[PDB]
């Protein structure tokens, strides 16, 4: 009933430790929200964009641990805006495995700083909101310590941003999101 | 040479001055990145060459 896609920031500002946590988090999410009618997709980004598995591939091999294990860090700059636009056009495409009528949910796990991205959020948010793509932001590193990073997260997360922005170190957040996922 | 420099906003470590090239009469040192920041996605290594006469301006 729902199409969930994962977008993880793997720039140079991403410490291997936290990148690992991202992978662990994603796997735990796919192992916790393992429903008979739920597919997953994951695309990592930096200056480039690498899809590791589409909704179709996950439908062929429903092994989260096996799909997240070979995932390597890209490194480089950050393209959160350019990434969001690509996610709503390629990741959520029927050809890749996206279903019709099903809800669109995008989980964005960025470093907090979209540096080097030629596109702004104003160029991609109005697009993601039209296609009906719910946004959930998970902050890592110092994303909650800086003002610029905090507001950025609130610009990606669907309003109200407070109820859509969680910490990567917040384990209870998973139960919280899964809760709101009932009042979709 | 009309090339300036790179981003100095990153904490680098300049090691190895290397052998002086008796061809170009210059010497090249290597700078390695030891720590970056969120609002600063810097490179892992940099290279800088200077005259063997050791001129600094």
């Amino acid at each position: 009933d729902s199409d969930i896609a994962f977008l993880i920031d793997g720039s140079g500002s991403i410490i291997p430790h936290d990148f690992r946590r991202m992978k662990e988090f994603v796997s735990t999410v796919m192992e916790q929200l393992k429903k008979s009618k739920t597919l997953f997709s994951l695309m990592q980004y930096s200056e480039e964009f690498r899809i590791h598995f589409t909704f179709k591939e996950f439908q062929n091999n429903p092994n989260p641990r096996s799909l997240v294990k070979p995932i390597t860090q890209l490194l480089g700059r950050t393209h959160t805006a350019t990434g969001i636009r690509k996610v709503v056009r390629e990741l959520f495409n029927i050809t890749n495995g996206a279903r019709k009528n099903a809800f669109k949910i995008l989980v964005v796990i960025t470093d907090g700083e979209k540096f080097g991205d030629p596109l702004g959020y104003e160029d991609v948010i109005p697009e993601a909101d039209r296609e009906g793509v719910i946004r959930y932001v998970i902050g890592v590193g110092d994303a909650f310590r800086s003002e610029k990073s905090r507001q950025e997260l609130n610009t990606i997360a669907s309003k109200p941003p407070r109820d859509h922005v969680f910490q990567v170190n917040n384990f209870e957040a998973l139960k919280t999101i899964q809760n709101q996922l009932r009042e979709k | 040479n009309w090339k300036k420099q790179f981003g100095a906003e990153c904490k680098y470590q300049f090691q190895a001055w290397g052998e002086c090239d008796l061809n170009t009469a210059l010497k090249t040192r290597t700078g390695s990145l030891k720590r970056a920041l969120h609002n600063a996605e810097c490179q892992k290594t940099v290279t800088i060459s200077k005259p063997c006469g050791k001129l600094t301006k």
